[PDB]
RNA sequence: AAACUCCAUAUAUAUAAUUUUAAUUAUAUAUAAUUUUAUAUUAUUUAAUAUAAAGAAAGGAAUUAAGACAAAUCAUAAUGAUCCUUAUAAUAUGGGUAAUAGACGUGCUAUAAUAAAAUGAUAAUAAAAUUAUAUAAAAUAUAUUUAAUUAUAUUUAAUUAAUAAUAUAAAACAUUUUAAUUUUUAAUAUAUUUUUUUAUUAUAAAUAUGAAUUAUAAUCUGAAAUUCGAUUAUAUGAAAAAAGAAUUGCUAGUAAUACGUAAAUUAGUAUGUUACGGUGAAUAUUCUAACUGUUUCGCACUAAUCACUCAUCACGCGUUGAA
RNA sequence: GGCUACGUAGCUCAGUUGGUAGAGCACAUCACUCAUAAUGAUGGGGUCACAGGUUCGAAUCCCGUCGUAGCCACCA
RNA sequence: AUGACCCACCAAU
RNA sequence: AUUGAAAAAAAUAAUAUAUAUUAUAUAUAUUAAUUAUAAAUUGAAAUAUGUUUAAUUGAAUAUAUUUUAGUAAUAGAUAAAAAUAUGUACAGUAAAAUUGUAAGGAAAACAAUAAUAACUUUCUC
RNA sequence: GAAAGAAUUAAAUUAAUAUAAUGGUAUAACUGUGCGAUAAUUGUAACACAAACGAGUGAAACAAGUACGUAAGUAUGGCA
C-alpha cells in the first residue's frame, strides 16, 4: 500500500522490465529437452536444445541472453541448434586460422543468440570467456572515471570491477589458477579485512593464480591497472584460450565520442576510454593471445544505430573520402582491417526450423488457440513464415504471442 | 543533497542541472562544463559527491558569478534606462509591457512581476 | 510526547545546562594547597609590579606633554594653538591593525594607495 | 496557543556549592584570507579553520593596500 | 428536385523511341451503375425483407430556388440626392491604428508515464503545391571540438519546371532516458534474472513538465525594428494539478492526431487563411427540447404569439352623479 | 436630568447564558434567453456605533459621555 | 417609417 | 591493610571511634562526597574470554557481563519579570526621566546616567 | 602615583507595600535569599486606650511547648 508496489507481484516497472524481471517462469511448464554440446551436434541437429546447467551458470554471469528476449516464456533460456548457425559457424570458429568474427545479420535475426551459443562452446570447451555486453554501460557516462597518467587512459573503476566479477564467476574456479601470474604485481588494498593494517597488496608471480589477480580488491584509481594486468596476464600466457566477447558492438564501432565531458568540455574518445582500448585493440591485433586457440567473436546487434563504418570496413561498400565522421569513423575502420576480421552473416530461419521451433513453442502451450485448433498444420506454418517476412525467429514470436488480433 | 553552498539540494539528484536549478548565477550550458571542469562523471547524482568535492564545487562558483548578485546587475541595467528617458523605464515603472506586448489585454504578467526590482 | 522540533530545543537547552555533564570538585592536599596559593600570590603581585610600571610610564608621558605645550606657549602661540586642538573625531588608521598570533604571508606592504 | 517547553521541578543548588560554568573549548586556528592565523579558544570541534572573506581582504579595512 | 457537371474509381484504346523515367505514371478519349439477375415469405396486379450471384462499386464537390429579415456593404467599385471648394480636396515628415481598470469571442501553448525528449547515412513511407516582383543545392566560416543537428554569414551549381531547388516528410517503429518515484541510486557483498536479482547502510505540492517572462550580446530585411517586426545564444523559469454553472465540432478515411507539407499576401514576420497527404475510431434512433417541410385540431393574432389583450395604481385634463 | 433598553456589512435581522470575524435581499461578473426577469454559480461590506478595564480569551464583558420611546403622576 | 418597446413556466390521466 | 611512585604526629572543620563532668568536652584515627536517585530492542563505551598479524602485542571481531546516554535551564545568598502574602536569619536598593541601540515605532528588551574628604590594604617612583 | 576595599555624603518613601484612603516606611515595613512551614500554639493576663452597656484596641508579665538565629535574640499571623 503505503510502499510502492507493496504487493509483491511487480509490474509498475516497465513492461519490458516486467518482462525482463518478474520471476514469471515460474509457472512455464518443465519440457525434457535435449542438451547443447557441440561434439554431440550430429544427435540434435535441427532440433530445440536446452543449455547445461554448467552453461546456464556461465551464460548468466556472462549476460549472454537479454531482456527484451522472449526467454520468460520457458523455465529457462533455450535455442535451436540451426545449421547455417550454430553447426556450421562453430565450425568456422574451430577452423579459421584466425578466429576473429562478427556476427551481423538482421535486426532479431538472432546474432545475440548465436553469440550465446559461442559462450556455449566455452563453457564446455573449457575455455576463458571475457565477453563485454552492452558496450554502452561503459560510453553512457553514466559509469564513474578518472585519469591514470600511469596509462594516459581515462579509466572507469565501478565499471571494470562488473566486468572483472562477471569473468571471474562464470568461468570454471580450476580453468583459472591454471594460469599463475607471469610476473609482478604492487596495487592497492581496501579489503575491509586486511587493510588498515596491511598497507598495500602483493602477489608472488608463481604462488598467485589469476584467479588471485581478479580476486584483489583496489581503490578506484587502481581497478584500472588490475584490468592491465588481468588482460595482461591472461592475455601473454598460453595455456587456456580467450573468447575476448563483445556484443552490440556497433555501438562502439561508430559512437566514437563517448559521453564524459574531460576537463575542458572536449568529449572523450572512446579510444582514450580504457576499457575503449581493451575492447579495441584486442580487435585489432595490438593485443595477441599466445594459445593459438586464441578466440575473437564481436558481433552487431540492431539497437544501434548504422553508418558506413561496417559496412565499409568490411568491404560492403567502397571507401568514399568525402564523408563525415559522424557516420564514418575512420580509424575503427582501420583497426579492423589490420585485424583481419571476418563476417558471419546470420542467416534467417528455413521452413523447417519454423516447424521446429513452432513445436517447441507448441510443448509449453505458449501459442494461441486461434491458431492450435481451428487450422490445421501446414497451415500456420506457411503462415508464420510468412508473417515473419521469411525469417526473423523474433518475428515468429512477435507473431504468435505477443499479436492477439 | 546537505548543505552545499547552503541552499543545497537532494540526493538522487543528478547535479548536472541541479546546480541549474537551485542556483541562480549558472544555469544549462554554464552548470553542464563547471561539472566538467571538476570532472564528475555525468549522470551522477548528489547523494554520491565526495564532501571534499563539494568543496570544490563551492569553489567553482564563487569564480564565475552567481546568485542574486547577478539579479542586481540586470535590476541596475533596468534602473539605467529607467534613469535616463526610457520608455522601458515607464514600462517597467508602471508595471506595464516592457517587451512592448499586449498592454490593451494580455499585461497581467507584466503587471504580476516587470518592477523596478523585477526578479523577486 | 514530544516532536522532533521539542527534542531538538530539548537537546539544545542541554548543551546549555550543567545537568550530568560536570566533574568532581577539585580537591587539594594541605601541602598542595599552598603550592597553589604562593602561585596565585606571586602572580598578583607580578601582575600589580606590571600595572605600575605602565602606569608610571604613562604618568612620566603626560608630564613630558605638559612640559611641552608649556614652552610651546611660552615661545610660538600660534604653534601652540595648532598643537592644543579639540581631536573629537579622530580616527585610528585602518592599517593599525590588532597583533595576530602568527604573521601573515607577506608581512610588510611596501606600495600603497 | 503557546508553544512552550513545561518545567520540571527545579533542582536545589545549595549556598556555596553553585559551581561555574566552565564550558568545554578547544583551541581553534583561524588563518584569515592572508596566512596570517590567530588562535582563538571555541566550543566546536574544528582545530583549523581557514577564512575567505575577512578584514584582512575587505576593502574599508584596508583603503591604501556559484 | 433529379440528371447532366468537376474531382475521384474500374476497365479499354491512343500517345511517351522508358534520359523530363513517376509506365505503380501522366493525360486526351470511350464505356460503366441513379447497380442488376434469381429464389423464398409477406402483402396486393407487382412492391418491401432475407438469401445467395455478377460486378470495383463505393464517396466528396459545385449548384442553396421565390420571398422575407428595409440583414451586411455608399471603405471593392459605381451612381442618385445632399452637403466643401484657402478645405471634408493633394503632397512630405513624424505620430496613430500596437493605448489598457474591467468584460466577451475565437485560437495557440499548456498542466508528464492508455506520455514527453535526445538519436536512427544502405537515409521506412506522401500527395498537393511553388521557382524570371526567383527558388536559392552541394560545400565554406562561425556559434561549438571533434563530427551530426540546429541558426546565421561567404559563393550561386542547376532549374524558369514531369529536368534542378524549396525537401532525406514527420508521426508510427526501435533503443535510451524521464520528476513525484524510497518505483531512485551507490558502497558492499549476495547469484542459474547480469542491461538484472536479493540482504544491509546511505539518499529530507511545479519537476529534468511548463516556456510566460528579463537582462545582455548576436544575426535577417530593408535609409530606417525607437512606439513597433523576426531569429538565436547565454540567462530568467510566473501562472498552469484537466479547469463551476454553462457550451462548441464531428456519423467514415470523417472525428482525433505533441502527424507533418505547400501556396497566396511579404523587402521582412503567421499562434491566421486556403489547399495536400500519413495514421485513423467509437458511438446511432431510441425519448423529450429547439429549427424546419408534410399533416391534425383550434385560433379574438395578421409588420402575424417577440401577437394580442385585461384590471388596479400613479400623472394630467373634461363631463356627470352623492352630499 | 444624573435617571431603563436600543446606535451593525448598502437593507432587514444577526448573534444570546463568553470559547465569533452569520444570514438572505439588494450590487458587481458570468451564464440562461431572441432580449429582459426569475433561476443558476461567483466575489464585494462588519472597525459586530466611542472611551478606557478583566479571566488564557469578551460581538459578548465591566465601566459612563457624543446618539432612541422617556420620566412631572399627595390639589382642596 | 413613428415605430422605443414584452414578459412569464411549472410538474399526470 | 594489599599495587603505583620512590620512626610518627602537631591547625580548622567534618566524619569515625571511644571516654570525662549535676561543663555539648576532649583522645586517637582519615580527610568520603559535594548537581545525584527507578524505568532505555536499538545509541556509546569499558572490562573478561573466542579468529589472523610480530608463546606473544596490536587489529579486527563475536558472547557474556555491565557502564554509560532518559540528554532540561537556577551555579547566584540570586535582588524590582512571574511564581507563596504567616515565622526567622542574612543581604541589597527602587521609580521616573534623558543619550542611545537589528527589525524598534509614543508604547518590547538592553546599556549608561551624584560626590570622593578621610580611612585601610597592596604595588610602586 | 595606582589599585582594591571599606564605604561616607547627597538623593530618594515619587518605586514598592496582599486591597481603598490616610498615616509609616530605605534604620527599611519594601526587595532577594537560606532555613523552615513553627508562635496563623496553650493556660492565668496586670495595666492602660477607648468606652453607657454589650463590645472593641495595645499589652508588661507568669507558665507549657515549637520554630529560626553563632549569638543578642525574634516569633501568640500579615506595616497599621
Amino acid at each position: 500500500s503505503s510502499a510502492k508496489r507493496v504487493t509483491p507481484g511487480s509490474l509498475y516497472k516497465n513492461w519490458t522490465n516486467t518482462t525482463h524481471t518478474a520471476q514469471l517462469q515460474q509457472t512455464a511448464v518443465p519440457l525434457a529437452l535435449p542438451i547443447f554440446n557441440f561434439d554431440d551436434i550430429s544427435k540434435t541437429l535441427n532440433k530445440v536444445v536446452s543449455y547445461s546447467n554448467k552453461q546456464y551458470k556461465s551464460l548468466h554471469h556472462l549476460g549472454s541472453f537479454k531482456k527484451s528476449q522472449f526467454n520468460e516464456l520457458f523455465q529457462k533460456p533455450v535455442c535451436l541448434v540451426r545449421e547455417d548457425a550454430t553447426n556450421s559457424f562453430l565450425k568456422k570458429l574451430v577452423s579459421h586460422p584466425v578466429k576473429k568474427f562478427i556476427i551481423t545479420g538482421e535486426p532479431g535475426v538472432g546474432k545475440t543468440v548465436l553469440l550465446s551459443q559461442a559462450h556455449a562452446y566455452a563453457v564446455d570447451s573449457k575455455q576463458i570467456i571475457i565477453n563485454i555486453s552492452y558496450p554502452e554501460l561503459f560510453l553512457n557516462g553514466r559509469n564513474d572515471f578518472s585519469y591514470d597518467d600511469d596509462l594516459k587512459l581515462f579509466i572507469q573503476p565501478m565499471y571494470l570491477k562488473k566486468l572483472i566479477r562477471k569473468i571471474l564467476k562464470a568461468n570454471d574456479p580450476a580453468l583459472l589458477k591454471s594460469i599463475e601470474l607471469s610476473k609482478d604485481y604492487k596495487f592497492s588494498n581496501a579489503n575491509p579485512k586486511n587493510a588498515s593494517v596491511k598497507p598495500f597488496v602483493t602477489l608472488n608471480k608463481t604462488k598467485n593464480t589469476v584467479l588471485d589477480l581478479l580476486s584483489v580488491m583496489t581503490h578506484p584509481h587502481n581497478r584500472g591497472k588490475l584490468m592491465k594486468a588481468i588482460i595482461d596476464e591472461l592475455s601473454v600466457q598460453s595455456k587456456v584460450p580467450i573468447m575476448f566477447t563483445v556484443d552490440n558492438f556497433s555501438k562502439v564501432l561508430t559512437t566514437a565520442y563517448s559521453a564524459y565531458r574531460n576537463t575542458e568540455n572536449k568529449q572523450i574518445y572512446s579510444l582514450d576510454l580504457q576499457m575503449g582500448k581493451l575492447m579495441m585493440d584486442i580487435i585489432s591485433g595490438e593485443t595477441k593471445f599466445a594459445n593459438g586457440e586464441s578466440s575473437t567473436i564481436l558481433a552487431i546487434s540492431g539497437v544501434d544505430r548504422t553508418n558506413k563504418t561496417l559496412p565499409v570496413a568490411l568491404g560492403k561498400i567502397p571507401v568514399d573520402p568525402y564523408v563525415t565522421r559522424y557516420h564514418y569513423e575512420p580509424k575503427f575502420v582501420e583497426l579492423l582491417q589490420k585485424g583481419n576480421v571476418t563476417e558471419f552473416e546470420v542467416p534467417k530461419l528455413n521452413k523447417q526450423e519454423v516447424n521446429e521451433l513452432i513445436d517447441y513453442y507448441k510443448q509449453s502451450n505458449v501459442l494461441l488457440d486461434k491458431d492450435i485448433t481451428g487450422k490445421k498444420w501446414e497451415n500456420l506454418i506457411d503462415e508464420k513464415y510468412f508473417l515473419s517476412g521469411n525469417g526473423n525467429p523474433r518475428e515468429l514470436l512477435k507473431s504468435l504471442v505477443l499479436s492477439h488480433r | 543533497v546537505v548543505h552545499i553552498l547552503g541552499k543545497g539540494f537532494k540526493g538522487k539528484e543528478v547535479i548536472k542541472i541541479a546546480l541549474a536549478s537551485k542556483f541562480y548565477g549558472i544555469g544549462k550550458t554554464t552548470a553542464e562544463k563547471i561539472c566538467s571542469k571538476l570532472g564528475f562523471y555525468p549522470w551522477m547524482r548528489m547523494h554520491q559527491l565526495s564532501e571534499p568535492q563539494i568543496m570544490s564545487i563551492a569553489s567553482e562558483l564563487s569564480t564565475m558569478t552567481i546568485e542574486g548578485d547577478a539579479r542586481a546587475i540586470v535590476k541596475d541595467n533596468i534602473a539605467l534606462k529607467r534613469k535616463i528617458g526610457s520608455y522601458s523605464g515607464m514600462r517597467h515603472t508602471l508595471h506595464l509591457p516592457v517587451r512592448g506586448q499586449h498592454t490593451r489585454n494580455n499585461a497581467k504578467t507584466a503587471r504580476k512581476l516587470n518592477k523596478i526590482d523585477r526578479r523577486g | 510526547s514530544l516532536s522532533p522540533l521539542a527534542q531538538r530545543v530539548v537537546t539544545q537547552l542541554s548543551v546549555m545546562s550543567a545537568s550530568r555533564k560536570q566533574p568532581k570538585l577539585l580537591k587539594l592536599a594541605r601541602e598542595d594547597l599552598i603550592k597553589h596559593q604562593t602561585i596565585e600570590k606571586c602572580w598578583s603581585i607580578y601582575q600589580q609590579q606590571q600595572r605600575e610600571r605602565r602606569n608610571l610610564q604613562l604618568e612620566l608621558q603626560y608630564k613630558s606633554i605638559e612640559r611641552s605645550m608649556n614652552l610651546l606657549q611660552e615661545l610660538s602661540p600660534r604653534l601652540f594653538e595648532a598643537a592644543n586642538a579639540s581631536e573629537k573625531g579622530k580616527r585610528f588608521p585602518m592599517e593599525m591593525k590588532v597583533p595576530t598570533d602568527f604573521p601573515p604571508n607577506t608581512l610588510w606592504h611596501y606600495n600603497f594607495r | 496557543t503557546r508553544i512552550t517547553l513545561p518545567r520540571r521541578p527545579a533542582k536545589k543548588i545549595q549556598l556555596g556549592k553553585s559551581r561555574p560554568a566552565i564550558y568545554h573549548q578547544f583551541n581553534v586556528k583561524m588563518e584569515l584570507s592572508d596566512g596570517s592565523v590567530v588562535i582563538r579558544r571555541s566550543q566546536y570541534p574544528k582545530g583549523e579553520i581557514r577564512l575567505i572573506q575577512d578584514q584582512r581582504n575587505n576593502p574599508l579595512w584596508n583603503p591604501s593596500r556559484g
